[PDB]
RNA sequence: GCUUGUGCUGUCUUCGUCCA
């Protein structure tokens, strides 16, 4: 159920993690929840596109 | 992650016949389809597909004598026990000798051991169930003759009793369905019993 | 119309459909009309109202649904032909290693006897596959050596000494039916080496 | 297809003169097209047309 | 998965005195359960002396991260993995690391957690019945068989004990 | 009585979880010369049954994990078309299979992988990275989840108009792509595998 | 509940069995056909009364099949439940959706939602029960429910109970 | 020991013909093999055997 | 399989609601209705029977077939193997168990004595027989627990409940 | 290694055959 509803979350924020903090900021997850699920998901990191 | 698991032998046959190396290795005893019929080679089909085949030495008993065409046909299923399998080759001998096909009846490594297995009990239970298969059907006799009477000895020389020196009676023997006991009154109280034996009988309850 | 008078009981009142609100006690065989549990038959155990609960007869489990879609049935008489991929009595391949014979079918599950005799239920989609076995595979021999095909009747002669007719051939286990054993609807499992051909 | 024989007709389906008969013999070859079923699921040269 | 597992527990948050009980407990019960492990790690590992007293302090530590920290058993696994292993360096120098636990001892770990919590309440359920009774003096035998009963067996037993000689009172309060 | 029960329930529930993590735990198909990890182009065949009436139904799945080019080959495969035609189509620009996969429901699989890695062992058909050059693999898949997926309702909703052995050929390679993935999308159905 | 009945059975014989001993095959016929079969008419036939000097009367020979008819008169014990009785119970298993007893041969299936609130499933205990403050009901232990419905099978019947009511519950 | 359902339905073919005559097996030795124990109970359950 | 002394009962139009079982409301069917006819075609009534009297019954009937089978020469098990059938033994020794332990009267002469206070009673003689048989068997100790257990006996009210459930608990041996 | 396939229209009209 809270895969669901991040899977919501994120279509309505613009379907695009930007980073792991939005987790957070965007009130996405809880501390706890998002203490567990932070190092297991990741975000493909491209240095073509940052190059700050 | 590990690496790709790639199947092996055993793996292979089990995916291809679903049946393991287990439930089919040497020794074991299966119903097979015969397809070839040869002077000195039978070719043979399982019921998963793998070709089956039996040498000379193994399709007759030591004591026949007669060409292995005559004995068996094809399209016909006996039962054969397994001499060897090819798990690559998916191809497996067999041989339909009676020392191989009945004799091998324990294919469990059951552990028999006199201190964790009730040895008696198993015996006393095999033995009961020996004597209830040697439970049998029986029934009575009918005879049509005018001096036949369904009666026992003793009834027998009760009826003679009341007839005069001379007069017969005939009535089931207890030796089987293939004998006859005549009675006949020799002498006031006083009678003969004659087994007689029949021969080339029709049925039971015929002459 | 019921009422605690007498005379008024012995009336009839033709009354308009737009006005009528079915009653359901407790304890009804009642078979649902239409929705996900169509064809769903039970007997009532909580009315609450608009909803009503019942326990199933197929599932055997405690099913919602509004008293909209259900109509007093007192038999089932579900025919479940023209569903799943499975005839009745079918030899189904339940996995890599497990078969059975389909018992009851269900109009999205199975009851299938295994070849050691334990009953399992499925959905139809988790079973394997069905085994279309040839009629040359679909022979075995008995105990005589005498030769047993489909359709004809054996009686054993080991353990409790049963006797049926044989339905189905899996390597050295016989499916039979038989009328007297109404537990699994006469179908057993014996090996061949048990039986005798009559 | 009927229980006869068809060994008797030739390429263009039509038995020829001077060929000896029995009952039921095919002597006219005459096919219809059909729709093919779900045979192309894969029949490489055995699917009904 | 967690509020799966505790939605059958009618209250989990235990007093600090029930859940140093609940600690020792679950130490107690992976000793019962990892004998051999702990025979292995104690005739393979004589050189290091006390090797089970870090054995039961790591145990404590997860039970502490699951209970309080409401950590899953990968989270654990992954990024507190040094509380589930203990290091020496032998008298060669040699860097040695021990594993005191694995993954299925920390599902096992939870499997406790979960299990603890209805010996819990029987016994809190079987103390409240004590003080219903209301013994003029505190019984020895029920003291001495409560204080050391560690599964619900002993708990039945004991309210079995309570209920037959103490029957009169039970009728009072209420064959 | 009950204290054994639950004791020797918890040891077989911790080997049935142990042979499950051992079924579950694959990468995927590492190709030659890449780093672990990367996902194949795959090319799996089957024709069915081994009947004599069964055609054999190829899909090529690339790396991206779509479904290219589905064909179907009208012709004996114990023939020279046969292998003629599968020479043709492997050798094909728009075609780079990094390993082929054959799997099938009885014995005849065997004669169709020994035509297979025959074929490709003798013509020598090496794998096109379009230097050091290396045959395509021929193995057998384990084909658990695929005959599940071909008749999976979301499979049937997924490709409407292709028959039940295309749908196992996508099985098989979806398979060989990303085995967690395939053991998955069972849902249900992956408690009645066996374990 | 147990009654007297007044049952029939109409027993086809086959032209291999016109012997002397044809009644008492008869006999023993009806009685393995009859002794422990469950009708959802009638309920469960637990015996025959006066088995062995049943009347079976004269067989009618069927046209174009030579079996002899034979028409069996009888009486018999039969039990059969009612909806709205209550009965005693026996548990014989206990399970997250509810309780399973036995009232002889019938089996009677009690769902959680008729079961009052208090006498929580407690799956921890050994056995596993619905236990309560003051009652424990687990397998083997005395119950007396009340049958709310009955389901009939082709040669099998179902039962409901029900225990939310006043006297009932464990006993 | 054996009841008369399980002195009739005991056959080899069955799973629970291991253990129909066992004797002197230790409490201790059972958790090592999971499978022979719950088959036993199992076949407890069905009213052909009795574990004493 | 087996048809009752019952027949005829063809269609029609009208429907009653006396057609449904029902225990409370002592509608008990066609086939258990208060008036019977046996193979003589003679009035006969429904004959209930108690846990007693059906034990005794068949415990009666089975010893006289065990003895007739074995040419004329107590334990529940033998007795139940005495039957043919293997579903038949089962259901035999469910119910023998069932008896068993739930036995008001396990001796004759005290069943003789229920059944003759139960039957010839000036008050029971306009009870119905399964209200009887429920009493008998249910082992009930209060009025007002036998009329929630058995709600036809609410409206009996002319029946002396209370002495003769203490006549029944005098005559239960303890 | 290779195996054999499993059925039939309807409705009118006319001309005939053997009696009557």
């Amino acid at each position: 159920r809270k895969a669901a509803g991040l899977i919501q979350s994120i279509q309505r924020i613009g379907s695009n993690l930007v980073n792991r903090a939005h987790l957070i900021t965007e009130q996405l997850t809880s501390k706890t929840v998002f203490l567990n699920m932070a190092s297991f998901v990741y975000i493909v990191f491209d240095p073509d596109v940052e190059r700050n | 992650r590990r690496d790709f698991h790639i199947l092996n032998e055993a793996e292979i046959f089990q995916l291809l016949t679903r049946e393991t190396v287990d439930s089919f290795r040497k020794g074991m005893v299966i119903p097979v389809y015969v397809r070839k019929v040869e002077s000195s080679y039978m070719s043979v089909s399982t019921q998963s597909l793998i070709a089956g085949n039996i040498q000379r030495q193994d399709i007759l008993e030591p004591n026949d004598r007669r060409d292995p065409r005559e004995v068996y046909s094809v399209g016909q299923t006996v039962r054969a026990c397994i001499l060897d399998v090819d798990y690559y080759n998916f191809k497996c001998q067999l041989s339909l000798l009676r020392q191989f096909t009945e004799n091998q009846v324990a294919g469990l490594n059951v552990n028999r051991n006199p201190k964790f297995w009730d040895i008696e009990s198993e015996n006393r239970d095999r033995q009961e169930e020996i004597d209830k298969q040697r439970e049998e059907s029986r029934e009575s006799r009918v005879i049509k003759h005018p001096f036949f009477h369904n009666m026992k000895s003793k009834e027998a020389e009760d009826y003679l009793a009341a007839r005069p020196v001379g007069d017969v009676v005939i009535r089931p023997s207890s030796k089987g369905s293939n004998h006859i006991t005549i009675s006949w009154k020799v002498a006031p109280q006083l009678y003969q019993h004659i087994d007689v034996l029949e021969e080339n009988k029709d049925d039971a309850n015929a002459i | 119309l019921h009422s605690d008078d007498d005379t008024i009981n012995s009336e009839t009142v033709e009354i308009p459909t737009s006005d009528l609100r079915k009653i359901f006690n407790v304890g009804d065989h009642v078979r649902v009309i239409h929705g996900k549990h169509t064809d769903d038959t039970g007997l009532i155990v909580e009315v609450n109202g608009d909803k009503v609960e019942f326990i199933s007869n197929q599932t055997k489990r405690t099913v919602i649904v509004f008293s909209n879609y259900l109509i007093k049935s007192t038999d089932s008489t579900v025919s479940i032909n023209e569903s799943g991929r499975f005839e009745l009595h079918d030899l189904v391949q339940v996995n890599s290693d497990l078969v059975g014979i389909v018992i009851r079918a269900q109009k999205d599950s199975f009851d299938v006897l295994c070849s050691d005799g334990k009953l399992l239920s499925l959905p139809p989609v988790s079973i394997y596959s069905k085994l279309n076995l040839n009629p040359n595979q679909q022979i075995a021999i008995d105990s005589n050596g005498v030769e047993v095909k489909v359709g004809d009747t054996v009686r054993e002669f080991t353990g409790e000494r049963r006797q049926g007719t044989i339905l189905h051939v899996y390597r050295n286990f016989l499916f039979l039916r038989s009328r007297e054993i109404v537990e699994n609807q006469g179908v057993f499992v014996t090996s061949s080496n048990r039986v005798k051909t009559i | 297809l009927k229980h006869g024989t068809y060994e008797k007709l030739d390429e263009d389906g039509l038995i020829a003169p001077g060929v000896r008969v029995s009952g039921d013999d095919i002597i006219i070859g005459k096919t219809t097209p059909i729709p093919p079923d779900t045979e192309e699921l894969g029949q490489r040269t055995k699917y009904h047309t | 998965r967690f509020q799966a597992y505790r939605k059958s527990i009618k209250n989990y948050k235990l007093s600090d005195v029930d859940y140093s009980n609940e600690r020792d407990w679950i130490v107690e019960q992976l000793k019962l359960e990892k004998r051999d492990f702990l025979q292995h790690l104690t005739q393979a590992h004589s050189s290091v002396a006390h090797l089970e007293e870090k054995f039961e302090a790591s145990v404590k530590k997860i039970v502490d991260f699951i209970a309080i920290e409401s950590f899953e058993v990968p989270f654990i696994w992954n990024h507190r993995r040094d509380y589930a292993l203990h290091t020496y360096n032998d008298d060669s120098n040699n860097t040695i690391i021990v594993k005191l636990l694995n993954e299925d001892d920390l599902w096992r770990i939870v499997q406790l957690d979960l299990d603890y919590h209805s010996i819990h309440d029987k016994k809190a359920a079987l103390s409240s019945i004590y003080k219903q009774l209301d013994l003029d003096v505190v019984d020895p035998t029920y003291e001495e068989f409560f204080g050391s009963a560690r599964t619900l067996s002993e708990l039945q037993d004991i309210d079995d004990y309570l209920t037959f000689n103490y029957s009169s009172q039970v009728k009072n309060l209420t064959s | 009585k009950e204290s054994i029960r639950r004791d020797c329930e918890r040891v077989l529930y911790f080997q049935v979880k142990n042979s499950f993590t051992k079924k579950i735990d694959q990468a995927p198909y590492q190709p030659p010369t890449y780093a672990k990890g990367t996902i194949p182009r795959v090319l799996t065949l089957s024709f069915g049954e081994g009947n004599r009436g069964d055609a054999v139904l190829g899909v090529f799945m690339d790396d991206s994990g779509d479904v290219k080019s589905q064909i179907k080959f009208d012709e004996d495969f114990q023939s020279r078309d046969f292998s003629d035609s599968l020479t043709r189509y492997i050798k094909s620009n728009n075609i780079n299979p990094d390993i082929i996969g054959i799997s099938g429901f009885n014995i005849h699989t065997k004669k169709l992988f020994d035509k297979v890695n025959e074929l490709v062992n003798e013509e020598r058909l090496t794998i096109e990275y379009d230097s050091d050059k290396h045959l395509i693999r021929v193995i057998y898949v384990n084909d658990e989840t695929a005959r599940l997926y071909q008749h999976s309702s979301k499979s049937s909703a997924e490709y409407p108009n292709r028959p039940q052995l295309a749908k196992y050929c996508i099985g098989l390679a979806k398979y060989i792509q990303s085995p967690l993935l395939e053991y998955l999308a069972l849902d249900e159905s992956m408690y009645s595998l066996h374990i | 509940m147990f009654f007297l009945k007044d049952l029939s059975l109409i027993l086809t014989l086959h032209p291999s069995y016109f012997g002397p001993q044809m009644n008492q095959y008869l006999r023993e016929k009806l009685l393995t056909d009859v002794e422990g079969t469950c009708t959802g008419q009638f309920g469960y036939i637990v015996t025959v009364l006066d088995g062995m000097n049943i009347d079976v009367g004269k067989g009618r020979i069927i046209p174009g099949s030579g079996s002899a008819e034979f028409e069996v008169k009888y009486r018999a014990v039969v039990w059969k439940p009612f909806k709205g009785e209550v009965v005693d119970a026996i548990v014989s298993n206990v399970s997250p959706i509810g309780f399973f007893a036995d009232v002889g041969p019938l089996n009677v299936f009690v769902s959680t939602r008729l079961i009052p609130d208090n006498l929580v499933y407690n799956p921890s205990n050994s056995p596993p029960a619905y236990m309560s403050n003051d009652e424990l009901i687990t397998k083997g232990s005395k119950v007396r429910l009340k049958v709310v419905g009955t389901r009939t099978d082709v040669n099998e019947i179902y039962a409901i109970g029900s225990i939310k009511e006043d006297f009932l519950g464990a006993i | 020991e054996l009841t008369e359902r399980g002195k009739l339905q005991i056959e080899p073919e069955s799973p629970y013909f291991d253990f129909k005559y066992a004797k002197n097996r230790p409490i201790s030795a059972l958790t090592a093999t999971p499978d022979l124990y719950l088959r036993m109970i199992q076949a407890e359950n069905d009213g052909l055997v009795n574990i004493k | 399989v087996s048809t009752s002394t019952v027949g005829a009962r063809r269609r029609r139009a009208k429907q009653q609601v006396d057609d449904e079982e029902n225990a409370t409301l002592l509608r008990l069917g066609p086939e258990f209705a208060l008036k019977q006819y046996d193979h003589d075609g003679n009035e006969h009534d429904l004959i209930a029977l108690s846990l007693s009297e059906s034990r005794l019954l068949i415990r009666e009937a089975l010893k006289a077939r065990s003895r007739a089978r074995n040419g004329g020469v107590i334990d529940d098990d033998e007795l139940a193997k005495v039957t043919s059938g293997a579903v038949a033994n089962g259901v035999v020794k469910k119910t023998l168990d069932y008896l068993n332990t739930f036995a008001r009267f396990k001796d004759e002469e005290t069943c003789t004595a229920v059944d003759q206070l139960l039957h010839n009673s000036s008050d029971c003689s306009v009870l119905h027989p399964f209200e009887i048989a429920q009493l008998s068997s249910l082992g009930c100790e209060d009025v007002d627990e036998a009329i929630t257990l058995i709600p036809s006996l609410a409206a009996k009210k002319e029946v002396n409940l209370q002495r003769i459930l203490d006549e029944l608990n005098r005559l239960e041996d303890p």
